């Protein structure tokens, strides 16, 4: 009822915003980012949750003017993440060789090269696991524990926090 | 990336040492190859934020050093000819790309120099070394290797050609080299980048194109009329050459940007009328020593062969206007007989085949 | 042959009386499930090549099934399917079924040009997405790379498709990125081998990609290089994991390629001679240097044939040889055995090489690199091969 | 504003003589006058 | 008598037998052009 | 009237607010485990106090940190989880353990052009390693330009004052920050 109107109210801000600063706002991360499978569609966007709606842009500067913008709008508050001074980690890649999981980062196919170290920051090490005992074992009987999520969206990470729905 | 400068870098490092050991005579035949081929996909977007008089001395250097070739004129000495021959199409390649590659570039970075070498350079190399060597019509390892180069050579110098305007002395000669490898027989790469090269030339200035034509029509005698060899147009279901060059034309001019719609349409079925009235009219009577109906005939089943596919029209427009010249054409009783008899029958295959097609 | 080409016309009769052919595929499937037997298809559908091919060419609609089902179903179908392609490119069967070995007929010379015709047409447009769908998957993929070695690499230029290369390309780049089980990178490397050849126009872009493939590969060579020299972080194991894997796919493009403008011999000598003064380095590691050290040493003399051989090449490729040989000698002892059994294929292959019958035909260059072993090292090798060949009882 | 205006009529001429394409030859560097006047009468005369 | 069933001893039995055991190299050597150095030194 | 602090928390914390309620009033009325309301400390939100500048800061670094839960142990946490799952309540609930609490070592920039957050927090000093937790790590810096400047220098959260943020990992999130909305103020003028 009044929140779907408040949603069409968002939607549209968030499209004005796009057209506003049409080189620097590249999109969503659904716009630029493709699931591999249908299959994995809920379990991708269960380990990224909040991020679904994390706006590219070019630099800090440009994104702070949009939130200025925004300001006279009266939006919700946005993320951006400027691809120049994001500050990512090389992919750890040394988890390949585990045999029943598999690299969360290894079901998106990205249309554009920059975003690919956004999508690093997103997932970093993040694991995808077959079923949920698999995933419960290889989460916590390591000496470390991992982050490893099973395809039923219950979350594990490295740091013992927990989180579902 | 960004900007990757770490192979930027390799390459810029590989270009100030060459140049400056070269100012203070070959550069040897490792150099050029990587640095074109460094050139083409590296320096597909590093060719920018460079030093522009650099350039500007270093393409002069390669020119001085093509013109070693133009005009070659071409058990030991032959395959040092040869040699030549390789390095100086290595350069080519190497200009022709540098040329080209970035979506932009200061003005005056490239001088029609540069343009009337790789032409002649093209014309002289391939009409009297290729040609000869694979059919005896006209008449080791690196006689294929330059064949692909010159493929590459010609494709790039459509690609820039399309690209900025240029000066009519060279048009002359590039249209002439386009349209020249149309009628030998084993060209078939060369024929498709061609139709690429004379669509581009027939797209951008309008002045050229009764020279044009009527340079294609001189050579209707040459054409091959093999079975093997005759249809090479993929899309089963082959189709002939000429037939294919000459629509891919009609179809390119229409110049989009009001009235334009009309004088382009206008524009388009003028030339076509022209081009079908020359054709019938030299066609029809029986000359001396030669004929015309065979190429006719395969024409018009060409044409029947392709009638409704999303990714050529302007064929129905063909047929219109054939249709009603061909009644208009063998109504009256002023021409002469055989010409009325040709007609007739080709509307009556090309009627025919519509109602099949129905 | 006989018996089983009977028993596939009895198959045919008894369970299969674009969509409707789906169908008798799936009860194929279930049929291949059930054989608790094999384990691979290649003779269900060579038995079957006679009578049913039409059924075999229904490439179309298994296209179909794969896009819009078990996974092992998808992966034996994938398998079976491969099968088929080869049975298609080919006349004659797998050894061990085809009593004769040449077999050609008209309609099976007009038939193989047909079939070869739109397979490929087929699985230029199909296997982008396929590498896409699957990429997780290393026998999949390593099934589907021994698709191209059948392509006519004319039909990229005729059909105006290279755009779908570029796809290609680009796919396969990122699998490579994604796998390291070796036989996926042997079956890549052979494709780009394949598509390498100098017959086609089309040879100088993928040459140029691979280029770029190759800058990227060196540059971790020189991350590895720079972090097993320095003191670093002490030879910790993940930094050895990261060297062997990218040492791997080295190991596995250097097979097929001539990478000799880049010296990567050299980082390898520089690692092996400390690794043996230590003598405590990762078996993998060192294997896999001396292979593609050995690789290096055979492309290198490749180049020496062409016609014109310059001599200050000649002798410092003879300083290569007879170090690499020198360091060989002194790693044949080390204490593991699979290094053991590696550095006696290839010191056999190098003696093989550089024997005296190599200077034979008509060669100038070749008498200064004829080397023969010390005896003292042939009684080393023959006690090696009594210690390690020579054992019937456990 | 007069700057404003001015600098889009300015952007309006760059992109003419980035479209135009007038083919150098080797005689330019040389022949470099500075005036913008005497250059108007040189371009008459190359009318002429 | 069932043919092998796995693809290991499939190709074994490809280059397997005395004369292909006895005639290639015992490092494969995918590309033809090193297969010429190898094959002419062998009387 | 009151009501609006309810709006400016929403639904969701709202009910999972409720439903400790109710799973404590459960403990309350069987009369059993003591411990577990004697031990129960409230809310973040109820165990502090700030300056009204900072309220915006404060609450947004702390996102859904201001309603963890202080308690004595860890048997009171799971005892409300136990009711908690057992009458199908719907989530959530966050717990501060005390016996539990592990936090980073830091040490905090002498910059004059920053302020150190914990300076201008008021707390109960028996709950040290909680607050230490939840605010003792980000700092609030003069502008965006010195919040990015210091947040790359150090490894630290930083905020301004209008609501710029960036992230010790590099994530920046921001937008329009109300003042009404806030719920430290109406706490304060009752």
């Amino acid at each position: 009822r009044q929140e779907s109107s408040r949603q069409q109210r968002k939607a549209e801000i968030m499209e004005s915003i796009k057209r506003l600063y049409p080189g620097s706002v590249y999109g969503r991360l659904i716009d630029l980012c493709q699931p591999t499978q249908k299959k994995y569609q809920i379990a991708v966007t269960k380990v990224l949750g909040k991020n679904m709606d994390a706006i590219i842009v070019d630099s800090e500067k440009t994104g702070r003017d949009c939130i200025q913008y925004i300001k006279e709008q009266r939006g919700e508050p946005e993320t951006f993440l400027p691809l120049d001074y994001l500050e990512v980690k090389p992919t750890d890649e040394k988890l390949r060789e585990l045999k029943g999981a598999k690299l969360v980062i290894d079901v998106i196919r990205y249309e554009p090269p920059h975003i690919k170290k956004a999508l690093q920051y997103a997932c970093g090490n993040a694991l995808v696991c077959d079923n949920v005992e698999d995933a419960r074992r290889i989460a916590f009987g390591g000496h470390q524990r991992h982050k490893t999520v099973a395809l039923d969206g219950t979350l594990f990470q490295k740091s013992g926090v927990i989180s579902g729905g | 990336m960004m900007d990757s400068s770490t192979f930027k870098r390799f390459t810029a490092s590989i270009e100030n040492i060459l140049d400056n050991l070269e100012d203070m005579l070959l550069l040897g035949k490792h150099q050029l190859n990587e640095l074109g081929s460094e050139s083409a996909k590296i320096k597909a977007m590093g060719i920018m934020d460079k030093l522009s008089t650099d350039k500007t001395v270093k393409v002069l250097n390669i020119l001085e050093k093509n013109i070693q070739d133009g005009s070659k004129l071409s058990e030991r000495l032959w395959r040092d000819l040869i040699m030549e021959r390789v390095t100086k199409s290595a350069d080519a390649c190497l200009t022709t790309i540098n040329i080209m590659t970035s979506p932009n570039m200061p003005k005056a970075v490239y001088i029609e120099d540069v343009i009337e070498r790789v032409i002649q350079y093209t014309k002289f190399h391939l009409q009297n070394t290729l040609y000869p060597q694979y059919d005896p019509v006209y008449r080791q390892r690196v006689i294929v290797m330059l064949y692909n180069k010159v493929c590459d050579i010609v494709s790039s110098l459509s690609e820039l050609l399309e690209i900025q305007l240029l000066t009519d002395t060279t048009i002359l000669q590039v249209s002439s080299m386009g349209i020249t490898p149309f009628f030998v027989e084993n060209v078939s790469e060369l024929q498709l980048c061609a139709i690429k090269l004379v669509t581009a030339v027939f797209s951008r200035y309008e002045k050229h194109r009764q020279l044009i034509l009527e340079e294609i029509f001189t050579s209707l005698a040459r054409l091959p009329t093999s079975k093997r060899s005759l249809r090479n147009f993929r899309l089963p279901m082959y189709i002939q050459m000429v037939t294919a060059l000459v629509l891919q034309l009609i179809q390119c001019v229409v110049h989009l940007p009001d009235v334009v719609i009309t004088n382009s349409y206008e524009t388009a079925m003028r030339t076509a009328q022209n081009f079908l009235s020359i054709f019938l009219k030299k066609c029809g009577s029986k000359q001396g020593e030669e004929d015309y109906r065979p190429l006719f005939e395969n024409f018009v089943q060409d044409l029947l062969s392709t009638v409704n596919k999303p990714e050529w029209p302007a064929a129905e427009l063909l047929l219109s206007l054939l249709g009603r010249l061909l009644v208009h054409q063998f109504s009256n009783k002023s021409t002469e007989m055989a010409l009325r008899v040709a007609s007739l029958d080709y509307l009556g295959t090309v009627a025919a085949r519509l109602r099949k097609d129905a | 042959r006989p018996v089983a080409v009977a028993a596939g016309e009895f198959l045919h009769k008894k369970l299969f009386s674009n969509s409707p052919n789906g169908n008798l595929i799936r009860m194929l499937v279930l049929f291949f499930l059930e054989s608790e037997l094999h384990e691979h298809a290649a003779y269900l559908v060579d038995s079957l090549w006679e009578s049913s091919q039409e059924l075999l060419k229904d490439w179309e609609c298994m296209t179909e099934l794969l896009l819009e089902m078990s996974d092992r179903q998808e992966s034996a179908l994938i398998e079976l399917m491969v099968c088929t392609i080869r049975q298609a490119a080919e006349a004659h069967p797998p050894v061990g079924r085809g009593t004769g070995k040449r077999v050609l007929t008209a309609k099976e010379r007009k038939t193989q040009i047909d079939d070869r015709n739109k397979l490929t047409e087929h699985f230029i447009i199909t296997l982008p997405m396929l590498l896409s769908k699957y990429s997780a998957d290393a026998e999949k993929v390593a099934n589907l790379l021994q698709i191209p070695q059948y392509f006519d690499l004319e039909i990229y230029s005729t059909g105006r498709m290279e755009k779908h290369l570029d796809a290609l390309l680009k796919q396969i780049k990122f699998v490579v990125e994604k796998h390291v089980e070796s036989d996926v990178l042997e079956a890549c490397s052979k494709t780009y081998s394949i598509l390498c050849s100098e017959e086609y126009t089309i040879q100088n872009r993928v040459d140029i990609a691979r280029s770029q493939l190759i800058d990227e590969f060196v540059d971790r060579f020189n991350h590895s290089v720079e972090d097993l020299l320095q003191e670093g972080e002490e030879a910790d194991d993940d930094d050895i994991y990261n060297v062997l894997s990218t040492l791997k796919r080295l190991t596995s493009f250097h097979n097929a390629h001539d990478l000799t403008k880049w010296d990567l011999f050299g980082n390898c000598y520089r690692l092996l001679k400390t690794g043996i003064e230590h003598g405590a380095m990762p078996e993998q590691i060192v294997v896999q240097a001396l292979q593609c050290s050995h690789y290096s040493i055979l492309w290198q003399l490749v180049k020496i044939t062409d016609g014109s051989p310059s001599k200050e090449d000649l002798l410092v490729l003879r300083k290569t040889v007879k170090s690499f040989l020198a360091v060989c000698q002194q790693c044949l002892s080390n204490v593991n055995t699979p290094v053991k059994e590696q550095a006696f294929m290839l010191l056999c292959d190098l003696l093989m090489i550089f024997s005296h019958q190599l200077m034979t035909g008509g060669r100038e260059g070749l008498q200064p690199l004829v080397f023969n072993p010390d005896t003292g090292l042939q009684s080393e090798l023959l006690s090696f091969v009594m210690d390690h060949v020579f054992i019937d009882q456990d | 504003n007069r700057q404003g205006m001015l600098l889009k009529k300015k952007e309006e001429c760059m992109k003419k003589i980035r479209e135009l394409g007038s083919l150098p030859q080797e005689a330019f560097e040389k022949y470099q006058t500075l005036s913008l006047k005497q250059l108007f009468r040189k371009l008459e005369q190359c009318n002429t | 008598d069932l043919a092998p069933p796995t693809k290991k001893l499939m190709m074994w039995k490809e280059t397997g037998g005395v004369e292909k055991l006895f005639s290639l190299p015992a490092q494969p050597l995918w590309n033809n052009r090193l297969l010429k150095l190898f094959t002419r030194c062998l009387t | 009237k009151q009501q609006l602090l309810r709006a400016a928390t929403g639904k969701a914390i709202l009910n999972g607010i409720d439903s400790i309620n109710k799973v404590l009033d459960h403990f309350r009325r069987k009369g059993i485990n003591q411990h577990v309301q004697n031990g129960y400390h409230g809310i973040v939100m109820n165990n502090f106090e700030c300056e009204p500048a900072f309220y915006t800061c404060v609450e947004v670094t702390a996102g859904n940190r201001l309603f963890y839960h202080i308690v004595d142990s860890d048997e009171v946490s799971t005892k409300i989880l136990m009711e908690f799952n057992k009458m199908n309540l719907p989530g959530e609930v966050t717990f501060l353990p005390l016996n539990k609490l592990d936090v980073r070592d830091t040490a905090y920039p002498e910059t004059n052009d920053a302020i150190p957050m914990i300076s201008k927090l008021r707390y109960n000093p028996r709950f040290d390693k909680a607050f230490k937790h939840v605010f003792g790590k980000t700092l609030i810096c003069r502008s965006m330009e010195v919040s990015t400047q210091l947040a790359r220098a150090f490894t630290m959260d930083c905020i301004t004052l209008e609501g710029d943020q960036v992230s010790h990992r590099g994530a920046l999130t921001g937008g329009y920050y109300d003042t009404r909305k806030s719920r430290l103020e109406l706490q304060k003028d009752v």
